[PDB]
């Protein structure tokens, strides 16, 4: 029943370890899954990039897979608008 | 048995082989240099690996050991060399075949035979295809003078290893024969080293019909159709049209039959092309490229065939007419006529020198009958002088050659690449010429037409307005 | 048993596949007919018995309808656009460039891509490659639904009927897509 | 002779008015032609945009030709780099 509840709460069938971790920490696992759906696997970034983000005119390489490497470069940080939403001008994979 | 392919090239051809492999269901592995880290082909593959660390990018792409190591580490099965870098290198193909990896190309003896012009000339002379009258091979100053004394002027000095207007130049009289032979020997020992040299009987105003050859290891050898790359600027192909609309159909059939009989006598496998110098119902063998051509797209359009896909299927060992499913030789369709223009950063107002810089504006034309094979030409791309000057090649196909000409004119006027100077006005001038539209263009057509270099001024009222607004 | 339904007195959206299989420019012929010219003498079209049939062509319309939201049209900025090319691919793009703000006033169509080949299986494979190569980010498209329809065995056979979509609930099972570029950029911008 | 000199100086065939303007103002006409090749026809902009340039998130319409109206919007003004070249993020014709 908790496996079915976890499957209907995260959108896919979990393994034994996900069910066990949901039993131990119910809310913490759900928050982790929500931030995994939002920000993705942030475990692959460098520690200064994980903590302090990015600098202006800075190039980083993120190894998301074997043979896949994201070439992320930040070019401009925009001013906040009336809605409070800044616009960041990135250069992901050269584009 | 083959589930992963590696492409040891870059640019348009790498993405072309990636698309062919993804259609065939294979995984793709890419290689790139540090200066090629922003290329499109790096991100168009499942896996990409950095090769040639600490070297110049051109020599980095020729690193046979690094490419072999990447192919072994990534688990690739086949290696497609593309064209222009290692597709005719015998050592690279030998190491690939000896390392346990499939090479998507002809066999090693084919590369040995057709990699040198002397050996290819001897094989063609054995094959009873009409060659061009030249010397016996590596001849000196006196040997070149004997050819002029016996056969007669005009002549032409050609190297036995050069390619693309590099080791070849024209020759008319005795003193400039000496000067050209000395400069050709110097360029051969400089650029290549250990290269032979010959002198052949020159032909005034020829054509450059090329025949694409496909063949598997089961013995079936098929010509797709002919081409017409006669529009040349200093022996460099500019516009290639297929089929040769300025030729008779029976003469084109004779040329194709001669090419397929030469390849049958040799025993050719996979993709390759045979070049013929045509002048007044007399075709002369000049070269064979054991490659897939950059201008293979027009052949793909007119014959309805996928040359790269059939190349990979032949490299898999499949039968040509049973497993690939290709039709017979007599049933190969010739639908329409296709025109290919290769847009490069060579600025025609600056002596066709390549241009570098950021591409701040790119807009590609779509529509009916338009095929695009884009390299690295997206917006914001920084053009580097290390690699080729090609941005994007575009092919227009239609039932009538006039319709193809009009479609290419519409495409060239619809193309908008800003930030770097391109040869689009030169292509527009060549397209608008009456000699090109008839199809009777020769290899001296560009150099004998000064009207093609009168480019009208373009207003460019957007970029200048933005520049003024930014300045103020 | 064929039955008449209606006649559309216009050039249709799916005229591209007819253009590809017959080689005849429909819009150019329409304009030349409106000029008053003749079909087989001034336009230059061949006779009815000599009209070619150059293989099979497939067209799907890529719209902003989200299949996970009841196929309702989506709106918003288009962050990424990468139009595929290659042999046998023809694209008739509308308003789908990068940075384009999709408005709910007009049609949901972004790009109308078509694939043509000698064999229908090759056309199916080319369209599958095109659908996997298309990248439209910022708005939700019907690309996974088109991939599911293409991968179905009835469509590849060619015996698909009008009720084929409504009686196939397996076409609505869309795999999870882990866009590790957009999420990484979002997290980096947030931090 | 002065018509041929003006033709080779500006790269195109001048009219009678261009020749008679070059005769009276030699250097001024050459400077005007240089700014014409650089910035283009700036006479089609309105006076506040001609004088003060553009503002942040300001949309203007410039009619360069009858039927041709440019849609220029300035999105961001980048920071100056070490070489001193700012990068301005425009939206010309929606792109
Ligand atoms: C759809 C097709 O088949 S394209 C066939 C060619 N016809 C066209 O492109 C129609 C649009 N016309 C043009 O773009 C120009 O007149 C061309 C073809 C001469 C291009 O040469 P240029 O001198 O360099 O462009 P021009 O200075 O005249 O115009 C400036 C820009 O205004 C744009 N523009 C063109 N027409 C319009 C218009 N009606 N409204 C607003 N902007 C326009 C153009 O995109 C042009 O290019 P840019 O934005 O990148 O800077
Ligand atoms: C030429 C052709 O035929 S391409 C046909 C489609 N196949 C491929 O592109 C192979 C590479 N794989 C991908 O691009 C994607 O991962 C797909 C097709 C599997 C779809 O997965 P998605 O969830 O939608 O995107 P995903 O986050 O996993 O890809 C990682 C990012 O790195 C990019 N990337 C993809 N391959 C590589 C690579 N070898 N190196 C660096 N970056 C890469 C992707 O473009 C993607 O960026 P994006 O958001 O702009 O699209
Ligand atoms: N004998 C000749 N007469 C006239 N033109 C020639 C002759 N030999 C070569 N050319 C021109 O020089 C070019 C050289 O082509 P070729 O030697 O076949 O390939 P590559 O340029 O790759 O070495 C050809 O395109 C041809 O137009
Ligand atoms: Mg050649």
């Amino acid at each position: 029943t908790v496996k079915a509840d976890l499957e209907q709460k995260i959108g896919y069938e979990p393994g034994d370890h996900e069910v066990i971790s949901y039993i131990m920490y119910p809310q913490v696992f759900l928050d982790y899954q929500k931030m995994q759906r939002e920000f993705g696997a942030v475990t692959l970034l460098d520690t200064p990039t994980f903590l302090h983000g990015m600098r202006l005119n800075e190039k980083i390489e993120v190894q998301i897979e074997k043979g896949k490497t994201l070439s992320i470069r930040l070019d401009e940080i925009g001013e906040p608008d009336l809605a409070g939403n800044r616009v960041l001008f990135f250069n992901l994979n050269g584009q | 048995h083959m589930k992963k392919l590696l492409v040891a090239n870059r640019g348009e051809i790498a993405v072309r082989v990636f698309r062919a492999c993804n259609e065939l269901g294979l995984s793709t592995v890419a290689v790139y240099a540090r200066e090629d880290e922003y290329s499109v082909h790096r991100f168009k593959a499942d896996e990409s690996y950095l090769i040639g660390q600490g070297k110049k990018p051109i020599d980095a792409y020729l690193d046979i050991d690094d490419i072999i190591r990447v192919a072994l580490e990534s688990g690739a099965d086949a290696i497609h060399p593309g064209y222009g870098l290692l597709s005719e290198n015998l050592e690279f193909a030998t190491k690939v075949r000896a390392a346990g990896l499939v090479f998507v190309g002809p066999e090693l003896h084919h590369l040995d035979i057709f990699g040198d012009k002397i050996k290819a000339k001897a094989a063609a002379d054995e094959a009873k295809v009409p060659g061009i009258p030249g010397t016996n091979g590596a001849v000196d100053i006196d040997g070149a003078l004997e050819f002029a004394k016996t056969y007669g002027y005009p002549v032409m000095i050609k190297a036995a290893l050069g390619g693309g207007g590099r080791g070849m130049r024209v020759a008319r009289n005795d003193a400039e024969m000496h000067d050209g032979y000395a400069r050709a020997k110097s360029e051969a020992i400089g650029a290549f080293g250990s290269g032979e040299i010959y002198v052949e009987k020159y032909i005034e105003n020829p054509k450059h019909i090329e025949v694409q050859i496909l063949g598997d290891r089961h013995g079936n050898i098929i010509h797709l159709h002919e081409r017409d790359c006669s529009v040349q600027r200093r022996n460099q192909k500019v516009i290639e049209i297929a089929p040769a609309v300025g030729l008779s159909p029976d003469f084109r059939n004779e040329i194709c039959e001669a090419a397929v009989k030469l390849c049958k006598n040799v025993g050719y496998v996979n993709a390759g092309t045979v070049e013929f110098l045509v002048k007044d119902d007399k075709f002369y063998f000049i070269e064979v490229n054991p490659r897939v051509q950059v201008e293979h797209t027009i052949t793909e359009l007119i014959t309805g065939v996928d040359i790269v896909q059939a190349q990979i299927l032949i490299a898999q060992g499949k039968d040509l007419h049973r497993e690939i499913g290709l039709p017979a030789q007599s049933e190969i369709p010739l639908l329409g006529s296709a025109i290919q223009c290769r847009i490069t950063t060579e600025d025609p107002q600056n002596g066709f020198l390549p241009d570098t810089g950021k591409i701040d504006t790119y807009r590609s034309p779509g529509g009916f009958g338009i095929r695009l094979d884009v390299g690295n030409a997206y917006a914001g791309y920084e053009v580097t002088p290390y690699f080729d000057s090609l941005l994007v090649k575009v092919c227009t196909f239609a039932n009538e050659f006039s319709d193809s000409v009009r479609k290419m004119d519409r495409v060239l006027h619809e193309f908008r690449i800003r930030g770097v100077k391109t040869n689009i006005p030169f292509l527009i001038n060549v397209i608008a010429n009456e000699n090109f539209t008839s199809g009777q263009a020769t290899t001296t057509f560009i150099d004998n037409t000064p009207s093609l270099f009168n480019f009208p001024r373009l207003r460019d009222r957007g970029t200048k307005t933005l520049h003024y607004l930014s300045m103020i």
